[PDB]
């Protein structure tokens, strides 16, 4: 009981309460002193775990650990050590961003009379000192840096009242550092290229300008909320502690630290003229601002409606466009590259449920977003656009595909492949998919018809063609009546015994005729392949075979990439070809005309990603086997580990020799024929390049060897090297 | 660790199959342990395609099972998805669960797991048990409850 009411109270103080925060904060502050007795370790417990899973209330807590330090000393020094502890375990087991919020929750705590002033100081001081460090990585003498500005909002006002002497000389050896760094990843990690309207800042240097405007500002923010600033009078005579000397864990080559970033900007005061006025990009109003929301999304990700609420509700200490602040996070969450926080869908559904809480003012501030992004596409990054895309048009299907498509018109008049008219047209292709062809026909202006998606039919071959001076066209017409009579496989192979010339013949008039009697579904077309799943395993027995079966099915479907889409799954599931098949057939001549829609490359990872889900389900067996007849199975499961390992190693060879051919190809038509290299096919097909190191960048991690030395070398143009060593730059 | 593990979203429904072989406890068992998803309101022509797109976006789609008349052996306004990993059924649950699909609201629920027969409705007339009584009008799902 006891133990469950403590966790039960802990949270209804940083929960909206119906009576002054302050009081709680009182009350609670003295049940839990008159509980230390019997309860010690929980409550000491409670707290340590407060600390580092509910950042968005650091100083509702940070309080409660001071009004209790106002009570008994030796507790707080009790949870002073844990927190150090704690903070030591996070940091061993590669937890960084959880040790932040401990590293910050220290730091406020010395506003609230628990932890000497000095004795931050001293901690930090010694943080800043990786960057002296000998042979570590930058992402490592980076992280220390980050955690010490971070924590400036809270601390850095009156730990500026001491050790200035060194609380300057800490600064120099910062912006000494943060001169020095190699910035090869941004690039890759902007959302937009375009300087205008807005920057998109390396994180650090945008953390770096936003400590001084804040420190030539002395120090002074207005929007960290501190309740133990109504508390003075008695946590003034409290006796502070000192942290112990702290060393920070020696760099392994097991160590692990975040990825740099970049600080996503679409907003400023002028997006909300009559509102209440903006942070400014560099106020660090605007940095707590995003991080507690992201932190609040962090925390109840899993409840969508729970979610919105925790928002909306956010306590702000002066007055601030929240509407605006909660659109522009969640969309700096859902283009995060390289990848989002959360599940993509997440952020769908979550800004419906805002929407549906605040009717009367989310929905403008979404559409004007929405209308922005539009309008800022021509830099926008590939990787992001495809994000846009799926969110817009998952958007547009809930509210029954309801959008004034004439604000877009500066569209129609562009080159098709300008960013965007294609992304319309792409947009209007996943409505499609989510409905159908003749609904998408009629919620655009007839203006637009052009964009509209095309009827997604068959495309039958040796079909009501009528010309038949086609090969294997009377087969063909043999298996349609086969297969309409419940013919076996072995009467099938009969019919194609009957086949002149590994025969590509063969493979065509069967996948042809295969496909087209089981156009009416999916369902049809799969239990299609499952049953004559047999002769696709013996025409396809080659890779010559798997790429022509692609190839022809691709002839048969080209109208409908859904169908295309889940055909490909399906066969790869089921081995009727293998991913290497898969990757050349992308990269195929036949597919040239369609290489930059979207279609191609949601195939293409759906495709790794099997692969990579494969080498990891088998890795697991293994490693239960391990943990145990059950040795001839780990000798088979280690086999099987090599094998999967190998063919995943040779998917990604692959590709990337694909895209250095290709793009290659590219550069030294154009440097010859003095043509235009930043063409729109070149900004897909480097961009896409980036994307597979961006989703699969941990994986791809294990062939540095390869890459490095065999594949992206210096004789590369550096338009194609710049990929790769932005990418090394992630981990560097 | 605290209640920050809140999942409302993926928690057992009230709703139990009656034809279920085992205890509740068996069908809870599997429930608890599913991939595959009970999708409800969908609309007599709500297509196979519509829907894995829609059911896609959580996760990898292994099959899709359309509910039927068990004597029309037509679309009847449900259907089973099964996914390859609950962490992807947990996802539908969690965002695709009251949405719009087709144009219409619709709901998930966990399901002990396809088996011959789940298909077809046991509606006393052929379609869903649940149309039988509808006192409301829906032209996704043939006007008028079948008691009408
Ligand atoms: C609704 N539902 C159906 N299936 C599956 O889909 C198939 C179609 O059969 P139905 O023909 O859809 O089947 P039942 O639900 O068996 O019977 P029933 O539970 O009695 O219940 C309720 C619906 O009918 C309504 N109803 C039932 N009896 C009465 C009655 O006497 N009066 C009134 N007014 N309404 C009633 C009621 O409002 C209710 O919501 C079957 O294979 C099921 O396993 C579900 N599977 C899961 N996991 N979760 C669900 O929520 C679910
Ligand atoms: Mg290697």
């Amino acid at each position: 009981e006891t133990e469950d009411h403590l966790e039960s109270l802990i949270c209804k103080v940083g929960e909206k309460s119906a009576c002054s925060l302050e009081s709680n904060l009182e009350g609670l502050a003295g049940v839990l002193e008159a509980d230390l007795p019997n309860y010690k370790s929980k409550i000491l417990r409670l707290l340590c775990t407060v600390a580092r899973l509910l950042p968005e209330k650091l100083t509702i807590y940070t309080t409660l650990v001071g009004l209790l330090n106002a009570r008994n000393y030796n507790f707080g020094g009790e949870f002073v050590e844990a927190m150090i502890r704690q903070l030591k375990e996070s940091l061993k087991a590669n937890n960084y961003n959880e040790a932040v919020y401990l590293v910050r929750f220290l730091s406020d705590l010395v506003n609230c009379h628990v932890i000497a002033a000095p004795s931050m100081v001293a901690m930090f001081e010694n943080f800043v000192s990786v960057t002296q460090e000998e042979d570590v990585p930058q992402v490592r003498r980076d992280w220390y840096v980050y955690a010490f500005l971070s924590s400036l909002p809270w601390v850095g006002k009156e730990l500026y009242e001491k050790k200035d002497a060194e609380m300057d000389r800490i600064f120099a050896n910062t912006e000494s550092y943060l001169k020095r760094r190699q910035k090869t990843h941004v690039p890759m990690l902007q959302v937009w290229t375009a300087d205008k309207p807005h920057p998109q800042e390396e994180y650090l240097d945008c953390l770096w300008a936003q400590i001084q405007k804040l420190k030539k500002d002395r120090w002074q923010e207005r929007h960290i909320l501190r309740p133990y600033l109504a508390f003075d009078s008695i946590l003034c005579e409290a006796l502070q502690h000192n942290l112990p000397p702290f060393t920070p864990p020696p760099h392994t080559e097991d160590s692990v630290y975040p990825m740099p970033r970049v600080i996503f900007r679409m907003f400023d005061y002028t997006d909300d003229p009559e509102g209440p006025v903006m942070p400014g990009s560099h106020s660090v109003e605007r940095f707590v601002i995003e991080e507690n929301l992201h932190c609040i999304i962090k925390s109840h990700w899993k409840e969508r409606k729970t979610c919105a609420a925790q928002l909306v509700s956010y306590p702000g200490k002066n007055k601030i466009p929240l509407n605006y602040h909660i659109v522009e996070v969640i969309f700096a969450e859902l283009f995060q590259l390289p990848a989002p926080p959360h599940i993509d869908v997440m952020y769908t559904t979550l800004l419906i449920e805002l929407c549906k809480l605040q009717p009367g003012s989310l929905p403008q501030v979404l559409a004007q977003a929405t209308e922005m992004l539009y309008m800022r596409l021509d830099t926008m990054n590939t990787t992001c656009v495809d994000r846009f895309i799926n969110w817009f048009s998952h958007h547009l299907s809930n509210f029954q595909f309801r959008w004034s498509w004439e604000d877009w018109s500066d569209c129609l008049s562009q080159d098709p492949e300008s960013p965007k008219p294609k992304f319309v047209r792409e947009v209007l292709e996943k409505c499609m998919r989510l409905s159908y062809h003749q609904r998408i026909l009629d919620i655009v202006p007839p203006t637009f018809s052009a964009l509209c998606p095309a009827n997604p039919t068959c495309i039958y071959k040796y079909g009501d063609e009528s010309s038949n001076s086609l090969p294997g066209h009377s087969v063909a017409l043999c298996l349609a009546v086969a297969f309409k009579s419940k013919a076996t496989n072995d009467e099938i192979f009969s019919i194609l015994k009957d086949v002149p010339n590994f025969n590509p013949l063969k493979i065509e008039v069967f996948v042809q005729t295969l496909l087209h009697l089981a156009a009416k579904s999916f369902s049809h077309s799969f239990s299609a392949l499952a049953k004559f799943h047999e002769v696709f395993k013996t025409l396809a027995e080659s890779d010559e075979g798997k790429l022509h079966v692609l190839r022809v099915m691709f002839e048969v479907w080209r109208n409908h990439p859904q169908m295309i889409a889940v055909l490909v799954d399906k066969m790869i599931r089921t081995q009727i070809v293998d991913c290497a098949a898969v990757a050349n057939w992308i990269f195929s001549s036949e597919l040239s005309r369609d290489f930059t829609r979207l279609f191609v490359w949601e195939i293409l990872h759906s495709t790794i990603r099997k692969m990579n889900k494969h080498v990891l389900k088998i890795q697991k067996e293994l490693e239960e086997a391990k943990e145990k007849v059950l040795e001839e199975q780990i000798e088979r499961l280690q086999e099987k580990v090599e094998s999967a390992q190998s063919e995943q190693k040779n998917l990604f060879l692959v590709i990337f020799q694909r895209f250095i051919m290709i793009l290659t190809e590219h550069l030294v038509r154009c440097e010859t024929d003095g043509t235009s290299v930043l063409t729109p096919w070149y900004k897909n097909c480097i961009e896409r390049l980036q994307q597979i190191f961006l989703q699969h960048h941990q994986i791809i991690q294990q062939y540095m060897v390869t890459l490095e030395n065999l594949l992206f070398t210096a004789e590369l143009d550096p338009h194609i090297l710049a990929v790769f060593q932005q990418f090394c730059a992630l981990q560097a | 660790l605290k209640a920050l593990r809140s999942d409302s979203y993926v928690e057992l429904s009230q709703y139990r199959d009656q034809h279920f072989r085992g205890d509740n406890e068996e069908q809870e068992k599997l429930l608890k342990k599913s991939c595959t998803l009970y999708v409800g309101n969908l609309s007599f022509y709500t297509t196979e395609e519509q829907i894995y797109e829609l059911f896609s976006k959580s996760g990898d789609i292994k099959k899709i099972i359309m509910g039927l008349d068990k004597m029309k052996k037509t679309a009847c306004g449900f259907c089973f998805v099964e996914y390859y990993s609950r962490a992807d059924a947990e996802n539908a649950m969690r965002y695709i669960n009251g949405t719009r699909l087709d144009d219409r609201i619709i709901r998930t629920d966990w399901d002990a797991g396809f088996k011959e027969g789940r298909q077809y409705g046991r509606g006393r007339s052929g379609g869903q048990v649940r149309d039988e009584y509808r006192q409301d009008y829906d032209a996704g799902r043939g006007g008028y409850g079948k008691l009408a």
